[PDB]
């Protein structure tokens, strides 16, 4: 009995710890693009400012 | 020579006119060029002046002859705009005929300084449940209303605009609100379709709407917000009460954006230029309540803010945060969930606070702000089992947030937002089944209105809860749960 | 007297051409007289074939290609002295509270040279501020330099006016607020409040001079503003030898003014468009805010943060020179733990063994290091959850979790919009309270407790409460 | 006529440009007729572009100005100790005048490929992680580097505080004269420090160069160069000297403003093109020099702020580039207690082994093994997962490794009292101690052998190697106090 | 070395450091005389000056000029523009990795991004390319794993898992090899390992013929006579 | 090519590769001070190769039956594809076959990362 119950208790926790890491992955996936535009937008004013002398 | 009063232009491109001559004019005049199109002097040069042009630089050919209009950037204003709809300076566009000024009125104007300024105490009644009961707004007050696309923020603020009839029908100018609309950057049928949706309500004939659409060239998205401010300073500055939405500043932003880059300023964070603070702040500080030397009048703005991603820390949004009195956070995950208007409670804040809201709902509203952040907390980690206390909790929660729900273009006065908040603090909801609670709402009122209108008199009248009628109230709360 | 034409005005810059054979020196103050009252230009730079170029303390709106400029013959003064205590004043020195004119016997130029190395003196004394994780983690020193760092909505303000509230109503010494591109609703919050609190006193003597140069004005005069607002409390410091509090909300505005106006300027942009000369336009302020043999001056900084973003080039350079420091943070305030102060970014040179005591210390020492225990395991706890922690883990997690909350306070200034009590703690009861946390003593108490409570008696009354 | 003298067309943010001057030699030295001082950067071929040493103010169009016919140069001797002086060399401590040995130019070429002689003195910091795991030798470039706040200064200046032991000697080849270069640091910071040093009276042998926040940036730029010409009079007569930039960062901020005043072309995030070689040739000027030369050094410790932990920034690129090791500090171990907080994995030393003192190198060569398995083992077991038992007690020492690494601010450590505390931990004496114990352990140790074992003690701090003899006594000592 | 070649005719090892300061000076200079900045700031000229000094490098009919050039790779990233144009040039990249050094297993060549023209069958042999291409299996399947092993352990994976992951841990610490010249970072005699041993070695490894030999026999040892050696010395 | 392309025969074009020929453009686009754009190629960096590559077709019978096939090679930093050339080309062309270091480390080789890899045009040219 507590074999069965063990193997479906951890069935649910990778089952929670599945979500918890999609959700992780929205955030990360968010600040990944943020942090993307933001460099071109840097490194693009540092061209122009090297540029426009 | 001619020079002095006119001007030939030299060069035409990327919406910049350079002109030769205009020897006596003013910083920020304006002036007109030969196919009526008009421009703003921006830089005054030895030899030269820089022309920002309010329109498509196709209607200006390099030498064109430009005139001093002698005037710095103004437009119209007075109570004849009441109703219609005007470009960003000040022309009618709606079509029925001219504008009746009382007056004219710079663009650009310092905000009243720190004297002429008393503390924010009268409320801007929403009609919204979860607004005038947790995040009130003051007249005077400068509250942002922030967050993604089609998250409701134009719902919000038009439920503002359209709860205003009741007061506005009445006889009292010290109660009369006045609402100024700002589109900036909007879709011209979007603009269309809530010019007619105010029509349709019976909202327009206290209103004012100031459009500068997409396709309109930057300048004038620019310069709207300036002008619609200086129709509403002419409400506060006559001791009358308006209101000014900017739908949105961050289309202001982008046009800004465009005239700073085209103009080769500097690009700062964001490719934005440094100025973008004192563009908003300048404007944004123009909301104020006079003092009673001043004659009492006041204006509430209402800035609306789109944040991709859900960003409230990213620049513009920041910006604005920084500059406003508190904001309103719209929020997806709620909106999406059917949880409209989807405040959150939690980041949204309203720093005038208790000073603005009526003292009715500050009884019955009592810590209902601390129990939904604490609900939203519990509620987090309920999904290690739950604790009958817990348990209470989110039966509160989950009932106090569906009787926040709230139809669009359905306004709620006070004496029927009191009613319901008291019901929903003091745990008369708990026992009833929440899919209901929408019917709840509709019968509980309704029986307070055939049963109990006395109550609501009074809650109207007085603005405040007497421990006889705050018993009154509980038994009728008391009688209809138990029907 | 000596006298130009203006020939160009781009934004807040105005070029000035004097025929004359003789030119104004740099940050001379210039006048041009308009219907509304006189306009002043400072000199900025020396152009060449006798022209100059300028910043407008004012809208240049209105200025006409040939108005005529008179040079005043030195740099803009303002009326220093007890003449100024209880009064409003512009940034060009002039009273804006509609009292009238200021009688002081001098007027000085906002401009002056930072005091040298051997005027320096170095205190080392703990200023009482009644904050829980100030007084804790970064307690502050009187006649040091202090700062709050924040991004928008994280509560500033609040916490400036808590500051005030709890120092300057018994610092004894003079006081001074700038204003530096700050809300003008909130000066005047601050004005009023100070007039029933009978700091300032329309009818006698009053302790707090007001300069504003709130955030409408031009970038001219947000550049300037705080200048102002020093050489008042420079004159407080050095020629009435008083002790002084200096408040400036927010010198960050000072930093963006000069920006702002520094593309018309011509200079080449510095990184994320900065002015070249930020590090020295800090310098050249900043450091002119010290104390000296002759008089101590406390002054308290607000740094507003762009975008949120600490590694900005300005509050960047303005975390080194300061002497404490405390970082209001966003984060935290999405908790809802106010006052948002990250205790893991908070510091102070006076968290030392031999200027707080060694319990002080040992406190606050093992105080982060369970909250940076805690911070490291929020991977784990978001994605597996408390379960899968070891039992040492679980119980650090809840005693960091409890301080967390136990460092939340409520300030009286806030309670118009919080609707909860203020409170105020004195030092040795926090570092009593969390000596007690920190050795087991309240693990059965609940966590909720510790949320919004002055003082560890506090949490046994909520908890109490909470019980029944 | 405007051979020896000129007119300025132009003054602005503390540039001036001035016709004439023709024969005025590039950088060279100028004076304003308000007596202002400037140094000639720009040479063009109808104006020179003169940075100011001070405010704007004073210099106004159409004022004349004066050739001096000296390139940039500073008073360097022995004189100087104990002195405060700005980045020309005038005293700023409010004290008499300074007596000089001579000048030396600002900008002076480095030592040659020939002259040079391999490292292999220790300077011994007193911080045990320093010289356990990343040793500096003299004439060694070591930069420190780390975010704000993070214990780069408490570095260095319990380095400085440690050389008490030896500058108080006879023998002058052990001795090391200090210099300390405060660039953009405020002037209350400075007057701390040298609070801090004479507190300690680690102040006579010290020299302080500063050029604070408000000096104009041509100061804040050129006060390590000059600084480095000071201590070079130390290398060059046969006496050691360490130089402290602290730091070099703000140093390249003051050269962008002024490469921007200047309008030259711009490169990496505003910096000028050409950063990496002003921190080259500041930094090649530290040496160590052969037998023939006099045996002298100068060993350099660059301080660099990051921000937010990116060395891929393009300045902390360039002097990691250019440095012999870095030592890197970490907030995060800062708050988990860890002080002064190296991160021992990312801190490394080329000279390295070859720098180090025989008896800690001989006890501390299995400690960088042990730290770097336990790292490893560490992010392993953080997730919970089940443990096999040898890995458990690698955990075990390696967190009492750890534990025994932190030590107080302004307490450095003799080596001959780091030896016995390596070897305690190394040898796994201290896996029997209960790991909130250790910092007790090593306070009390100490003592015990100090009272005890004193013998011992003379003769590693003699001798400097540890024979098997001394070895066994070690061990013998180490298992009796354990026992107790 | 230009002259050894064409005018002598001899055979020339032109051994270079540092090529990354060949790259950064002509970014420097570039800058300096206005040129407008590329990516992070290089010079546009970048590829075409690497090309010009590169292709010079080469064994024309007359003689063969071989070279070593050791390349600094800024924040240890292999996708600078710097590192990134040298990589076209080269027949053989022998790329020292930081995390290989960490593990203490110097000379801290990462065994996979190290690659050379030359390793075709028809150039060593099959013998010698088939262990190279079973040695880089194992290590790349092992690589593989640690992302779970980090989690679970050893324990749950399979029998020829666990296998392949213990050989290629014996793979991954017999590549280590102490070098004369680090006599002053260590205390081992240094040794120089042939060709022919090395692929005899590892072909003995990856058969499994020293499974019964504990992982730290092969650290730091030379051929795998050393191994058998420290071994028993060990034992 | 062309000529093949145009006289009715079949032609096959290898570009060897593509960002060393951007690399060039913004070589010479940078020394002539053109403006830049992102990653400092020229703003029109993206008509460079679309102009070369839209030379490839396959050509009706009326206009002689002939064609041109490309194979345009892209080299992309630590296997980022959202660099600006390896986006545009990704634009440009009817598929990609992509080659992944992992793959070829595990002796997969060609190397040919299955999934990334698509034909647009696809199964209508396979040999049935
Ligand atoms: N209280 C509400 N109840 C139900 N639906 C609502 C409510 N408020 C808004 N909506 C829905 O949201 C839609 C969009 O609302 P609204 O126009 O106010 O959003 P917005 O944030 O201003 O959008 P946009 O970014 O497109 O300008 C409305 O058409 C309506 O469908
Ligand atoms: N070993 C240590 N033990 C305890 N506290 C320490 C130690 N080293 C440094 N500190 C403290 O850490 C804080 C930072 O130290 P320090 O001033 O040396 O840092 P820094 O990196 O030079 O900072 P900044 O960037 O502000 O100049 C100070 O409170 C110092 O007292
Ligand atoms: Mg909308
Ligand atoms: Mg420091």
């Amino acid at each position: 009995q507590g074999y069965a119950a063990e193997i479906s208790a951890r069935r649910n926790a990778m089952d929670n710890a599945s979500k918890n890491a999609g959700d992780m992955i929205n955030r990360y996936s968010i600040l990944y693009n943020r942090t993307r535009q933001a460099v071109i937008t840097n490194e693009l004013v540092d061209i122009i400012t090297g540029a426009s002398s | 020579a001619n020079l002095n009063e006119t001007g030939r232009v030299l060069a035409v491109g990327d919406g910049i006119a350079r002109v030769f001559g205009l020897n006596n004019i003013q910083a920020e005049e304006l002036v007109e060029f030969s196919s009526g199109v008009k421009g703003m002097a921006l830089n005054l040069e030895p030899g030269q002046v820089g022309i920002v042009l309010f329109g498509s630089d196709r209607l200006v050919k390099e030498g064109e002859l430009v005139k001093r209009t002698g005037n710095i950037v103004d437009v119209p204003v007075g109570p004849g705009l009441l109703g219609r709809v005007v470009d960003a300076l000040g022309n009618p566009i709606d079509g029925k005929g001219p504008i009746d000024a009382a007056g004219r009125s710079r663009a650009q104007v310092k905000a009243p300084g720190i004297l002429p300024r008393r503390s924010v105490h009268e409320p801007v009644q929403t009609g919204l449940k979860a607004v005038d009961a947790l995040v009130p707004i003051g007249r005077g007050q400068r509250e942002l209303i922030i967050g993604d696309r089609q998250t409701g923020k134009t719902a919000v603020a038009l439920d503002t605009i359209l709860n205003q009839k009741r007061w506005n029908n009445g006889s009292d100018e010290s109660k009369k609100l006045y609402c100024v609309y700002v589109a900036v950057g909007q879709k011209r049928s979007t603009v269309a379709q809530l010019v007619q949706t105010l029509e349709q309500h019976d909202a327009m004939k206290y209103s004012i709407i100031v459009a500068a659409t997409a396709s309109e060239a930057a300048p004038l998205q620019y310069l709207a917000p300036f002008t619609a401010a200086s129709i509403g300073e002419w409400f506060r500055d006559n001791g009358k009460h308006a209101l000014i939405v900017y739908d949105d500043l961050s289309k202001q932003a982008v046009a800004y954006r465009q005239l700073s880059l085209l103009l080769r300023r500097p690009p700062g964070r964001e490719a934005y230029p440094g100025d973008v603070f004192y563009l908003h702040s300048r404007l944004l500080e123009r909301a104020a309540k006079l003092s009673e030397k001043e004659g009492s009048g006041s204006l509430t703005a209402l800035p609306v803010i789109e944040t991709q991603g859900g960003d409230v820390s990213a620049y513009i949004p920041t910006n604005v945060i920084s500059i406003t009195d508190g904001q309103i956070f719209l929020e997806a995950e709620l909106f999406y969930k059917g949880i409209r208007p989807a405040i959150n409670v939690g980041l949204s804040v309203s720093r005038v606070g208790s000073a603005a809201q009526v003292k009715a709902l500050k009884q019955v509203a009592g810590s209902l702000k601390l129990f939904l952040a604490q609900y939203r907390e519990v509620a987090a980690f309920a999904q290690s089992d739950l604790d009958a206390s817990t348990k209470q909790t989110l039966v509160r929660g989950e009932r106090l947030t569906q009787l926040l729900k709230q139809n669009q273009y359905s306004p709620l006065a006070t004496e029927e937002q009191v009613p319901l908040i008291y019901a929903g603090v003091n745990g008369h909801l708990d026992g009833i089944e929440l899919s209901r609670i929408g019917e709840f709402e509709s019968s509980f009122l309704s029986y307070l209105k055939s049963n109990h209108n006395e109550l609501l008199t009074e809650i109207r009248e007085k603005g405040e809860l007497s421990k006889e009628l705050l018993a009154s109230l509980k038994s009728a709360t008391e009688s209809f749960v138990a029907t | 007297p000596i006298t130009g034409k203006v020939t160009a005005v781009i934004g807040a810059i105005v070029d000035v051409h004097f025929e004359q054979s003789e030119l104004p020196a740099i940050l001379n103050a210039l006048e041009i007289k308009t219907p509304q009252g006189k306009l002043v230009l400072e000199v900025a730079q020396h152009l060449g074939e006798n022209t100059v170029r300028t910043i407008a303390m004012d809208g240049t709106e209105g200025l006409v290609r040939g108005e005529k400029v008179l040079d005043t013959g030195g740099p803009i003064s303002v009326p220093v002295g007890r003449e100024t205590l209880g009064r409003i004043i512009n940034v060009i020195g002039e009273p804006i509270d509609e009292r009238g004119p200021i009688k002081s016997k001098l007027r000085k130029p906002i401009h002056a040279d930072p005091p040298s190395f051997a005027e320096q003196s170095t205190s080392a004394e703990i200023l009482e501020t009644g904050i829980k994780v100030v007084d804790l983690l970064a307690p502050y020193a009187r006649g040091g330099k202090i700062g709050l760092f924040g991004g928008a909505g994280v509560g500033k303000t609040v916490f400036i006016q808590e500051l005030i509230n709890n120092i300057a109503k018994a610092h004894g010494g003079f006081s001074v607020f700038t204003g530096v591109g700050e809300r003008t609703r909130e000066g005047n919050d601050l004005y009023r409040e100070m007039k029933e609190t009978g700091v300032i006193n329309l009818e006698g003597e009053s302790k707090v001079a007001l300069v504003f140069g709130q955030m409408n004005e031009p970038p001219g005069a947000r550049a300037r503003v705080a200048l102002t607002g020093l050489t008042i409390a420079e004159y407080f410091r050095d020629e009435e030898g008083q002790d002084v509090l200096l408040f400036i909300d927010n010198i960050f505005r000072f930093t963006q003014a000069g920006s702002e106006v520094s593309a018309l300027l011509g200079r080449i942009p510095s990184a994320v468009g900065y002015q070249p000369t930020l590090a020295t336009d800090m310098g050249l302020l900043q450091e002119r805010i010290t104390t000296t043999k002759k008089g101590s001056v406390t002054s308290v900084q607000a740094v507003y943060v762009p975008a949120d973003d600490l590694t900005d080039p300005a509050p960047a350079t303005t975390f080194a020179h300061l002497d404490a420091t405390t970082v209001l943070s966003r984060g935290i305030s999405e908790l809802g733990i106010y006052p948002a102060v990250d205790p893991l970014d908070s510091k102070s040179r006076l968290l030392d063994a031999a200027v707080v005591g060694q319990e002080h210390y040992d406190v606050a020492s093992k105080v982060q290091e369970t909250l940076q225990t805690y911070k490291s395991l929020q991977d784990i706890i978001a994605i597996l959850g408390m379960d899968e922690l070891s039992e040492q883990d679980k119980l650090t997690v809840e005693r960091a979790r409890k301080i967390q909350r136990f460092l939340s306070q409520p300030f009286a200034v806030a309670e118009v919009f919080t609707g909860i009590p203020g409170k105020l703690v004195r030092l040795k009861d926090t570092v009593a309270s969390f000596k007690a946390v920190l050795e087991g003593k309240y693990d059965n108490i609940p966590e909720h407790a510790f949320y919004m409570v002055g003082g560890i008696e506090d949490v046994v009354a909520k908890a109490e409460k909470l019980a029944a």
